[PDB]
RNA sequence: CGGGAGGCAGCAGUUAGGAAUCUUCCGCAAUGGGCGCAAGCCUGACGGAGCGACGCCGCUUGGAGGAAGAAGCCCUUCGGGGUGUAAACUCCUGAACCCGGGACGAAACCCCCGACGAGGGGACUGACGGUACCGGGGUAAUAGCGCCGGCCAACUCCGUGCCAGCA
C-alpha cells in the first residue's frame, strides 16, 4: 500500500531523513509522491524536526500507513491530537 | 645536602638519583616545586623498596614469555583450508591462527602481537614470529581438504 | 549402465582474457521490506569495517636567532664570485608514540493509568567501537619529479665530433 516513512540523505555518520509519502514497493530512497517534513536524529540544530501537519492529515484521511518509527514523530508534532 | 630526584633535569636528573646540593637550593626550589624529596633514611629505604619490587616483579613477565616459548616454539599447527592447488579461495587471518591454535591445543594468543601483514591467501609452508621483547616464532602448516 | 544432477548479468571468491579494476570481513543496533493480534523470525537490501595516492579536501617533515660569510663542490679577470642564513651551534614548540577517561546516532514496538483511542507516565536495545573526541605526559621528527634554444619562467663548465643521441 501507500505509506509515510523515512528516506536517508546526508552523509556517512550523518543521518538526515525526509518524512515522505510513497508506495511501499519503491526502493528506500527512490522517487516519492510528496515531501511533508525533515528530521535530524542528532538534533544538531533548533530545527531537528518539521511537519506540514495539514497534509499529513490528508494522506491518513485517504488511507495510508505510517511506519512505527515515523508515527512517533508525527504524534510529536500533534497531528493525531483532537483538542 | 643529600636529596633524591623526580623529574630529571640538567646536571642532575634520572629519578631515584641521590645527589648533594647547597641547602638553599633544596629548601627554596626543589622541595617546594616538588622536584625532589629529602634523603632521609625514612625515604632512602622506601626507594630501595620501590626498586626491589618493580625490578623483580617485571622479570616475572619476562620469565613468562619463556614459559610460553618452551612449548610453541616447536609444536606444529596444521590448517585445513579449502583451496585449489597452490592458490587458496579464501585467506587465513590471525583471527583464525590465534583461534585454531587455541582449540587445537588450549592456548590463547593475541592476534595483534603476531608478525603478519597480508593474510596469506596462498598454500604452502610458513613460520611467522610472535612478541613482546625477546620472542617466540610459532610453526604452522597449511593444507587442503 | 536402468538412469540421474547443474546454470554467480545476487554478496564475497577461482579461472580466462587484458594496459588495468578489492574482503570467501561484521551486524540486523539504525532506516526500509515480508509474514505474524503480539512476542518475534528472515533480510550479502541496508548500516558499517577491509584493500588501492583512483580522485577531491584538510595536515605534517619545524619556529626564532645565527658569519662583512666554515668545509665540500662549481665557476674565476686567480683579487674573488656562487650555493647562503643555508649548515654547524643556541634557546622554544612538540606529528608520532605513552597513561587515563569515552560518546551522539535510541525511542518506538512492548508494560501500567485513561478506553488496546487522544492524552500522561515507565522499562529493554549499539555492529561501527574502548573507535572519534576530552584530559595528563611527550621525541625535531619522510621528499620527490618535471624542465632551463624560441613559443616559455630559468645559464655556465666538461664530455662528445652528422657518432652517440634529442624531438
Amino acid at each position: 500500500m501507500v505509506k509515510i516513512r523515512l528516506a536517508r540523505f546526508g552523509s556517512k555518520h550523518n543521518p538526515h531523513y525526509r518524512i515522505v509519502v510513497t508506495d511501499a514497493r519503491r526502493k528506500r530512497d527512490g522517487k516519492y509522491i510528496e515531501k511533508i517534513g525533515y528530521y535530524d536524529p542528532r538534533k544538531t540544530t533548533p530545527d531537528w524536526l518539521k511537519v506540514d501537519v495539514e497534509r499529513a492529515r490528508y494522506w491518513l484521511s485517504v488511507g495510508a500507513q505510517p511506519t512505527d518509527t515515523a508515527r512517533r514523530l508525527l504524534r510529536q508534532a500533534g497531528v493525531f491530537r483532537q483538542e | 645536602m643529600k636529596v633524591i630526584l623526580l623529574e630529571p633535569l640538567e646536571n642532575l636528573g634520572d629519578v631515584g638519583q641521590v645527589v648533594d646540593v647547597k641547602p638553599g637550593y633544596a629548601r627554596n626550589y626543589l622541595l617546594p616545586r616538588g622536584l625532589a624529596v629529602l634523603a632521609t633514611e625514612s625515604n632512602l629505604k622506601a626507594l630501595e623498596a620501590r626498586i626491589r619490587a618493580q625490578a623483580k616483579r617485571l622479570a616475572e613477565r619476562k620469565a613468562e614469555a619463556e614459559r610460553l616459548k618452551e612449548i610453541l616454539e616447536n609444536l606444529t599447527l596444521t590448517i585445513p583450508v579449502r583451496a585449489g592447488e597452490t592458490k587458496i579461495y579464501g585467506s587465513v587471518t590471525a583471527k583464525d591462527i590465534a583461534e585454531a591454535l587455541s582449540r587445537q591445543h588450549g592456548v590463547t594468543i593475541d592476534p595483534k602481537r603476531l608478525a603478519l601483514e597480508k593474510p596469506i591467501k596462498e598454500l604452502g609452508e610458513y613460520v611467522l614470529t610472535y612478541k613482546p621483547h625477546p620472542e617466540v616464532p610459532i610453526q604452522l602448516k597449511v593444507s587442503v581438504v
